[PDB]
């Protein structure tokens, strides 16, 4: 569960970056 | 290809005002005087002392060569004579001076002075005399449509002061150089204290740009590469954490 | 000389240009600065282009300097505003869009400010969502 | 002579477009192969679930 949470965090950061793109 | 224009040649430094055409011609003449040779400048819209002062900004010291006698600065106006008298005086001075390089700046001055057929006659006679005597000639011209004077000349250098997004960037083309191989590329001629410096183009998507546009494209590529690497790291970390998740599920 | 176009518009080209060359020569010989206002440009040692252009239904005032023989003149087109206090020149906003130099400059200022506010609000929403998902994970783990 | 769409280009732009097309075909190849391997692993998953 904790690792899935971390991966979701990373995905949200990636989505912010893509929006920047 | 070969190290420059052929000695016996007619060169055309054409441009719009503020493109440094007179500066490039002055560089030609100063090189002639530096090689131990002897050269003429024929200014038809500027004074000799003014020319020395102004080119000392770009770093040439034409005064030394003038004093040495390897430089003769003839300043005459287009309307103070008849074009035929201009031809005669120029030919006579060139004969007594026996130069190697001759600059005519601007040959555009002898336009309204006379009929255009007579203008072509004058220019062709001058070009033929210089070539036949084996003298390198530089002919500055002012202006994009049709001029017709390019065919008589054997080399064409086009100087340009182009407005790009509220900035006047300076560009140089070597449009033609008969009997040689030359770059079909737009170099960027920067005027500076040290001299005139031609910088190479930026090869890639969008062309050469050559200026603040080059800086914009370089910054875009930089930011985009950083973005790509950040995305790569993000995906690697996601993969690693999902792998931890699956390994822990297997252990469970 | 405000303006020299008066001679040109009517006189023979050769005659008027001869008179112009003579005037310039005399002034320079006597060591006198010579301003010539015009509505051909290589006889002058400095050239200032003044422009009142149309931009999105609004006319804007741009001044720039495209010639100066013995000096280094800025290649940028600055925005000149006339006013009672005097004639002022404001520099352009460098970077994206180039210079704009008008009410479109104000518009780009506004757009960039709006986009920065939006970036901040959206990074905040992502932070809040991340904190809430962290709390969800903590709760599930305790369960 | 140029052919098809895209125009004569005639220059570094033509060479750049040909490079783009080569890269695009290579990427098509990679996409197809990766899809096939993904199908194989998805199958492995399903067959193992069936065994369970
Ligand atoms: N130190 C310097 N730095 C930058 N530009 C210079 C410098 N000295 C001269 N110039 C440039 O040289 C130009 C004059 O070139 P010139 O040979 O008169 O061209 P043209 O013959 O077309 O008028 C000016 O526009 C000026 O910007
Ligand atoms: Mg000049």
């Amino acid at each position: 569960l904790e690792a899935e949470l971390q991966a979701e965090e990373i995905a949200l950061k990636a989505l912010v970056e893509s929006e920047s793109a | 290809a070969g190290g420059g224009f052929f000695r016996g040649s007619s060169i055309l430094v054409s441009g719009v005002a503020g493109a440094g055409k007179s500066s490039l011609a002055a560089h030609f003449a100063a090189a002639a005087c530096a090689r131990g040779e002897r050269a003429m400048y024929f200014s038809f819209e500027e004074a000799a002392d003014q020319a020395v002062r102004n080119m000392r900004s770009l770093g040439l010291d034409l005064g030394r060569w003038r004093d040495a006698g390897l430089l003769r600065f003839m300043a005459t106006r287009p309307t103070f004579y008849s074009l035929e008298m201009h031809l005669a005086v120029i030919l006579r001075e060139v004969m007594r001076f026996e130069p190697s390089v001759v600059v005519l700046d601007p040959i555009s001055a002898f336009t309204e002075s006379g009929d255009r057929l007579e203008v072509q006659s004058m220019l062709l006679r001058i070009v033929d005399f210089l070539k036949n005597r084996g003298i390198t000639g530089i002919f500055t011209h002012l202006a994009t449509t049709d001029a017709g004077l390019s065919s008589l000349m054997d080399g064409w250098v086009l100087m340009l002061n182009r407005e790009v997004n509220g900035e006047f960037n300076r560009e140089l083309y070597l449009l033609k150089a008969r009997g040689m191989a030359h770059s079909n590329q737009v170099r960027e001629f920067l005027m500076s204290d040290r001299g005139i410096s031609l910088l190479p183009p930026h090869l890639g998507e969008g062309g050469a740009l050559t200026g603040t546009a080059r800086k914009a494209e370089e910054a875009r590529l930089r930011r985009a590469e950083i973005e790509r690497q950040t995305e790569l790291g993000r995906l690697q970390q996601q993969i690693e954490q999902r792998r931890r998740r699956a390994r822990a599920q297997i252990e469970a």
